[PDB]
């Protein structure tokens, strides 16, 4: 929501409805925890960039927040705050307010159903698939079963395609791109090229792989 | 580690084979094996290329050897094998190109137009001719070798030409054995290798202004290629397999016919080229010279001389017996009107009366 | 596909080159793709380039087919592609030029007043010439090449001298087929590396002064 | 009809029949002449049905086709 906590996000921006771990390793970001279980467990999620700074900045943040509903907080004493949630949707970031710690106003829910719901369910089923191909191929670079387990029986559309992504290893800035992407049906198409570019690769480390035994 | 993972390296500049771009190439002479097989070619000369295909894959680097056998193989790979041009049937086209194009060459394209049809009454396009070559004899730059060109059209195959005069001898005819990076064959093969297909318009440019002393004498390998019941087995100095040159049309072209020398001078079916006289020349100025000095000097509907002048320029600007030097006062009238035309347009349309050529 | 697959050949053999036993290629094939299929330059570059991947993946010390790749690759992409000086096209702008820069005969002046207003009239839809190509005859004292430079400096265009009396080969202006160092490419492809636009005036001294040495 | 607030008279209305303008009175305000009616009614009704049952076909694969670009 708005002047909810900001906590930087750790490595990759976590995409909504995936139980992932947070760690809060930061004092900084230790204050905006503080903060944001007072704020009836509901953080404004705004990633940074890949090289994390050691404290936040209000100049390297992403401009998609996320608002998540914490599930359970333990609290640890080695030095990082590993905090379980399971966030809800994006939400735009109109200007960075400075800190330590720093703060970032949205709005509501980015995610969006649109007409034409039947290509959006065929898109899904087709997604689905796909991505059951890609787990099932990628054994060799460690595409792991729970993955798979955890996409299994969704309601929303937004469930499977943000959790798909989320369990498909990739970049930083195609994923900045699906959260561009507000609409329901072209971060699916872009998921599907990015698999299909992946078990391309994926070919193409076969294609060295037999080129081996030949030329041995 | 230094041996073990160097050899993995090994390992990986073969297994990647260059994947994508591999594809291209298969990793450094396999496709030009699969184009020694895609070329249809004559089976001694597939296995030349076999037998020295496996000359080659030996470790190119440290091997300059390996370099002129690769060179080798693209010459064998590269000459058109099994690769022929439509024709034309008939007589009745080179005369209506010949009446068309080139202002009748005055009586004598009809002793050409005899010759074309002899060639195509030979039944089955034989091997076998036992027949002249149509040698053209004449001063320079009257129009022998738009001539050739213009049979080519006629024939719709291709023409091609290769100034062979001034040659000293037959390393550069028939080539040379290989035996270092610059090995190259002779200037006929270069010639058919710029021209893509196996059944050429051929024309040789000066015959008898071959000269000789040294390294062999080339009149050997033009007598060689010359007969055609001789040119069909025409093999090489570079190359080894006999050529195969039947249904290669050679028109030839000279100047003196009697420094040709005598075993080219033989089984030779000699035309005596005449020269438009100067109202000819005139009427070519008119039509296709001074057109075409128009139409490449840009000025198209832009300019116009009256016939008196060029009258005037012939019988004053070239004393040659040919058409270049007209050509090229033409020319001159060409660049000098574009001067006077870029000095700003007085005139929609020029006016070149026989007054102002001293300042044209 | 093929571009991302030819950058994932990229990547992995950018990682391998670091430490190869092959060093006189100095692990610059992947380096020098960055204008392979990176390239702003047109499908010549991008299809000799391709052929460059083939050329690649080889070793080195005394005839290597890898280190004339890229010395291949830079002499494609170095010799400009598409790129062109603004060149003025004026006639009396020469005729300053010419007044400028030298006393004057006043005679060949007009003579390259002839060829530039015949260049002033390149039609077709195009450039095309079957023209001369102005033979200069005289002393070498002359300022024959300082008028040349004029005419270059009329045109605005990169004015070269590669002198014709040093060549007895066509190995010296031709070339030899990229399979080893030690292949040096001619004259005017060194003068149009020399350049960084595909469109130079050329002034050719000593034409006469060549001889065929040796077999050809 | 009715009147929107940002000043636009909106007016939900259904088409009747085309016709073809003869003479042109001289406006604003425009004025059209014409005919009430000169539509043609389906005649061998077979091929018009069978019509209708390709066109309904062929636009059903029409916003099939449809996969980034959706339709109502
Ligand atoms: N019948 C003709 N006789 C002479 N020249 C002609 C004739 N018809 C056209 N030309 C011109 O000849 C020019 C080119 O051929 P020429 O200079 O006559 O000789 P060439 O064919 O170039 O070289 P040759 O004749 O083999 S030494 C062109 O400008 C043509 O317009």
């Amino acid at each position: 929501r708005l002047e909810l906590p900001v906590i930087p996000l750790r490595n990759t921006v976590i995409l909504p409805h995936t139980t992932t771990p947070v760690d809060v390793g930061r004092a900084k970001s230790k204050r905006a925890v503080e903060e944001a279980m007072g704020a009836d467990r509901l953080i404004f999620l705004v990633a940074q960039r890949d090289p994390e700074v050691d404290d936040p900045a209000p100049d390297d943040l992403y401009t998609w927040g996320v608002q998540a509903v914490v599930k359970q907080a333990m609290r640890l004493p080695d030095g990082t705050l590993q905090v379980m949630v399971e966030a809800r949707a994006r939400a735009q970031v109109t200007d960075y307010i400075p800190g330590p710690y720093l703060r970032a106003r949205g709005e509501v829910f980015s995610e969006i159903f649109p007409i034409d719901e039947a290509v959006v369910r065929v898109l899904v089923e087709e997604l689905k698939e796909a991505f059951e191909k890609y787990v099932a191929n990628h054994k060799s670079l460690r595409l792991d079963r729970y993955q798979l387990e955890a996409v299994k029986g969704t309601s929303d559309p937004a469930m499977l395609a943000d959790t798909i992504a989320y369990h498909a290893t990739w970049t930083v800035a195609e994923k900045q791109e699906i959260l561009e992407l507000t609409d329901l049906e072209a971060r699916l198409k872009k998921v599907l090229g990015l698999l299909s570019r992946d078990l391309e690769r994926f070919e193409l480390d076969k294609r060295v792989a037999q080129r081996v035994k030949e030329q041995m | 580690d230094t041996n073990q993972r160097e050899s993995y390296l090994r390992e990986q500049m073969k297994a990647i084979q260059k994947e994508l771009g591999g594809e291209d190439g298969l990793s450094d002479l396999e496709a030009l094996r699969k184009k020694i097989e895609e070329v249809g070619m004559p089976e001694a000369v597939k296995t030349k290329a076999l037998k020295e295909l496996d000359r080659l894959e030996r470790m190119q680097q440290g091997s300059p050897e390996a370099t002129v056998a690769r060179t080798y193989l693209d010459w064998l790979t590269e000459v058109p094998w099994s690769k022929a041009d439509p024709e034309v049937l008939d007589i009745n086209h080179t005369r209506q190109v010949l009446d068309e194009d080139h202002y009748g060459l005055k009586d004598v394209k009809e002793r050409i137009l005899e010759y074309l049809a002899v060639r195509q009454l030979t039944q089955g396009l034989d091997v076998r001719n036992k027949a002249p070559i149509l040698v053209l004899v004449g001063p320079p730059g009257v129009g022998k070798t738009s001539l050739g060109r213009s049979i080519a059209r006629s024939m719709n195959r291709k023409f091609h030409r290769i100034s062979l005069g001034g040659v000293r001898d037959e390393a550069e005819i028939r080539g040379h054995r290989r035996t270092y990076i610059g090995a190259m064959p002779g200037k006929l093969i270069h010639a058919m290798k710029q021209v893509g297909v196996i059944n050429p318009v051929i024309l040789l440019d000066e015959i008898d202004k071959m000269s000789s002393d040294w390294r062999g004498d080339p009149a050997s390998a033009m007598l060689e290629v010359l007969d055609p019941e001789q040119n069909n087995t025409f093999t090489d100095h570079y190359l080894d397999v006999p050529y195969d040159l039947s249904k290669v049309f050679f028109i030839t072209t000279a100047n003196t016919l009697q420094t040709i020398p005598r075993p080219l001078l033989d089984r030779m079916e000699v035309i005596e080229i005449p020269g438009y006289t100067n109202m000819e020349k005139q009427a070519i100025a008119r039509q296709y010279l001074w057109p075409k000095q128009v139409r490449e000097s840009g000025m198209e509907g832009r300019i116009e001389v009256t016939d008196a002048a060029i009258l005037r320029v012939i019988s004053e600007y070239t004393r040659e017996a040919g058409v270049r030097g007209l050509e090229r006062e033409l020319g001159k009238i060409a660049r000098k009107g574009a001067k006077f035309w870029l000095e700003g347009a007085w005139e929609g349309l020029r006016t070149i009366d026989a007054s102002d050529i001293p300042t044209y």
